[PDB]
């Protein structure tokens, strides 16, 4: 894969003493180029290379709308983990989320990945085949059985397909000398 | 009790343009419209969750979909294309991440000569007397031809009862020409039950083609959705 | 862009 767009996402628990760190990179091949951060006394989604400097102002409201939302979303996640493990509710945790498409030469999509991991271990993954999931406990049996019923396999099928690839066609092109 | 998708069926010239509407369950807040082309698959289009977008995928520009007070949702599709023809289903959830109910589908075939579009011809064809000699097992072909497009039904009447025990049709229409197909179905049945001439044995063909709204040049009746059928009863030899 | 998680 010569050119890959990948995004990790990380919502570090912490019990007590306040909310969980929760922050979101990107990089355009190897080298990051967007990045959000909870612990950020005014959040937003910032740029960190010079082609994203310039992007449309509208761009960052979006993202920024939708990691907030994906800030939300996985302040749930953290909740329900402790009910799937039967965990107690006074340990720091930490999930780990990338997701990430490579493409050829050809432009077309090589493979694209979802890798989910809790406290270090993998927790749930998307195949290859991008229709079926593969679980790795009792536990990511339950969420892969409600991404089922949800149809949630389509919907992320479509991102790394479709959405993943026109936008890292659309970031290189902002990424090489102006 | 169920989501309701209409219409069913629809049959639009290229560039022509119609829309798709989709009730949810009642109560339901989170709406989703996935497209599935003849090849199988299935393709995520839109999210809706309380009548705004949430997630975006391969849905085109010129199809534009919106949630309405109801929380039914409706996709206006304009410019249509002969790729678009394909089939597109609704599910609705009742909140997002929540077990989602499909619907029935909108089966969508865009066609480049409205004139094209004709009914088919259903004739069915008695055992061969040879086969239930030495099976005691006589197989009733049933032959529709010469319709376009590919929005037929075949079912199967034995005595006025619509039958599904020994029926095999065929799983795809064979297309002969660029606008004309043909289906063809076999229903076994024995010969005890063949030879007796009181049997009813009854091959339709549900054909869906154009709606009344769009207009027909005269010269030969409108190709209006129907079924026709060839029956034939049991013969004793 | 970045994928729209929703629940697990």
């Amino acid at each position: 894969g010569p050119h890959s767009l990948r995004y990790f996402v990380t919502a570090v628990s912490r019990p007590g003493l306040g909310e969980p760190r929760y922050m979101e990179v990107g990089y355009v091949d190897d080298t990051e180029f967007v990045r959000f951060d909870s612990d950020a006394e005014n959040p937003r989604y910032e740029p960190r290379a010079r082609w994203m400097e310039q992007e449309c102002p509208e761009y960052w409201e979006r993202e920024t709308q939708k990691a907030k939302g994906n800030e939300q979303s996985f302040r749930v996640d953290l909740r329900t983990l402790l009910g799937y493990y039967n965990q107690s509710k006074g340990g720091s945790h930490t999930i780990q989320v990338i997701s990430g498409c490579e493409v050829g030469s050809d432009g077309r999509l090589l493979r694209g990945y979802q890798q989910y991991a809790y406290d270090g271990q993998d927790y749930i993954a998307l195949n290859e085949d991008l229709k079926t999931w593969t679980a790795a406990d009792m536990a990511a049996l339950i969420t892969k059985h409600k991404w089922e019923q949800a149809g949630e396999a389509e919907r992320l099928r479509a991102y790394l397909e479709g959405t993943c690839v026109e936008w890292l066609r659309r970031y290189l092109k902002n990424g090489n000398a102006t | 009790s169920g989501v309701v998708q209409s219409p069913r069926h629809i049959i639009k010239e290229k560039g022509g343009r119609s829309v798709l509407t989709c009730i949810p369950i009642s109560g339901h807040s989170n709406v989703v419209w996935y497209q599935q082309t003849l090849g199988k698959e299935l393709k995520f289009l839109i999210q809706h969750y309380e009548k705004v977008e949430r997630d975006k995928g391969f849905l085109p520009c010129r199809f534009s979909v919106q949630q309405f007070d109801d929380y039914h949702s409706e996709m206006n599709m304009s410019a249509l294309e002969l790729e678009d023809s394909a089939m597109y289903f609704c599910a609705s959830s009742l909140r997002w991440g929540d077990e989602q109910y499909f619907g029935p589908g909108t089966r969508l075939t865009v066609v480049e000569d409205l004139r094209n579009v004709t009914p088919p011809k259903v004739s069915l064809r008695e055992p061969s007397k040879a086969e239930i000699a030495n099976k005691q097992k006589a197989t009733l072909q049933c032959q529709a031809r010469g319709f376009f497009p590919d929005h037929v039904e075949l079912s199967w009447w034995v005595n006025g009862k619509e039958v599904h025990s020994g029926v095999s049709t065929d799983p795809q229409a064979y297309k002969e020409s660029n606008y004309s197909y043909s289906l063809s179905s076999r229903l076994r049945v024995s010969a005890t039950f063949w030879h007796n001439p009181r049997n009813h044995f009854r091959c339709q063909v549900q054909f869906h083609g154009l709606s009344e709204e769009d207009k027909w040049p005269e010269g030969s009746p409108k190709p209006v959705t129907q079924n026709i059928s060839a029956e034939a009863w049991g013969r004793a030899d | 862009r970045g994928y729209v998680y929703q629940g697990l």
